[PDB]
């Protein structure tokens, strides 16, 4: 149903 | 338009500048996580001499930074341990900006060292059956901007409502920021660390990791040589997922 929509997801920064 | 962390203070005077867009829409600000439904380290103390030589208090050695923790009030430095940035609230000097395509967003005001503690995502902290309730409530107001943080399995932290100047930075695929975990009393939090130096002006951003549950996903504007054109990614997952399952 949701058009949009989401969520974050803390991860640590890796180059 | 700008405007610093200060303007947030006055809900009044914020209201009316939000009227004529000088400031982003009213939200509640929070000075910490709230619950829809509840649930020492090995320093030697500086001495004085120390202290006055610019020493610094749990630093880089420091076992429970470390950790990713931070000290009590029982800390061995006591009130100078520079382990407790999240209880002081010693954000980086940080402004919001209305940016061209993303809604507003967050700037350094100053130059930021690497690894710098910039805020604490704060927000409602929401269980399984809250998160779905407010899957459902925000997309029949047909949001277009979405807040939701995963903290732990059964912990999401959701700053759409209520939370801090935290929830206006942007996503990038070539981010300056990124996530921490940090635990304080007990109890998680997420943090958003710089990872590099960042020069004043430049906009801060991390990597949303974005797990979208969403029919269509959102173009991101990022303008990074590796963007990946949208907010999730390729993928869409389920709700429950996104959710944490
Ligand atoms: N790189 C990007 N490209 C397009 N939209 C972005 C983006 N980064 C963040 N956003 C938008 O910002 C939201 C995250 S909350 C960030 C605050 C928001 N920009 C605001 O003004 O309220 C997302 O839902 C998305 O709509
Ligand atoms: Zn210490
Ligand atoms: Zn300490
Ligand atoms: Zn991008």
């Amino acid at each position: 149903a949701p058009a949009t929509g989401g969520v974050m997801k803390p991860h640590r920064y890796r180059p | 338009p700008s405007c610093v962390m200060d303007d947030f203070r006055d809900p009044q005077r914020w209201k009316e500048c939000a009227k004529q867009g000088k400031m982003p829409c009213y939200f509640d600000l929070i000075e910490e996580n709230v619950y829809l439904t509840e649930r020492q380290c090995e320093c030697t103390p500086l001495s004085k001499d120390e202290r006055a030589q610019g020493e610094i208090a749990c630093g880089e050695d420091c076992l429970n930074r470390l950790l990713m923790i931070e000290c009590s009030s029982r800390c061995p430095n006591g009130d100078y341990c520079s382990n407790r940035r999240f209880q002081r609230k010693q954000h980086a000097d940080v402004e919001v900006i209305l940016t061209e395509k993303k809604g507003w967003g967050l700037r350094a005001a100053k130059d930021l060292p690497s690894n710098t503690f910039v805020l604490e995502y704060c927000g409602e902290v929401l269980d399984h059956k809250e998160f779905k309730a407010r899957v459902k409530e925000y997309a029949r107001n047909k949001n277009i901007h979405y807040y939701f943080m995963a903290l732990k399995n059964d912990e999401i932290i959701d700053a759409t409502q209520k939370g801090n100047c935290s929830r206006f930075m942007n996503h990038s695929c070539e981010p300056n920021c990124e996530t921490q975990k940090w635990t304080v009393n007990g109890q998680l939090r997420v943090g958003f660390f710089t990872t590099k130096l960042v020069p004043s002006g430049s906009e801060l951003t991390f990597d949303y990791q974005f797990q979208r549950y969403g029919k269509e996903a959102q173009k991101c504007f990022c303008g990074s040589a590796n963007c990946r054109g949208y907010l999730g990614g390729e993928n869409r997952v389920s709700i429950r997922a996104a959710g944490g399952k």
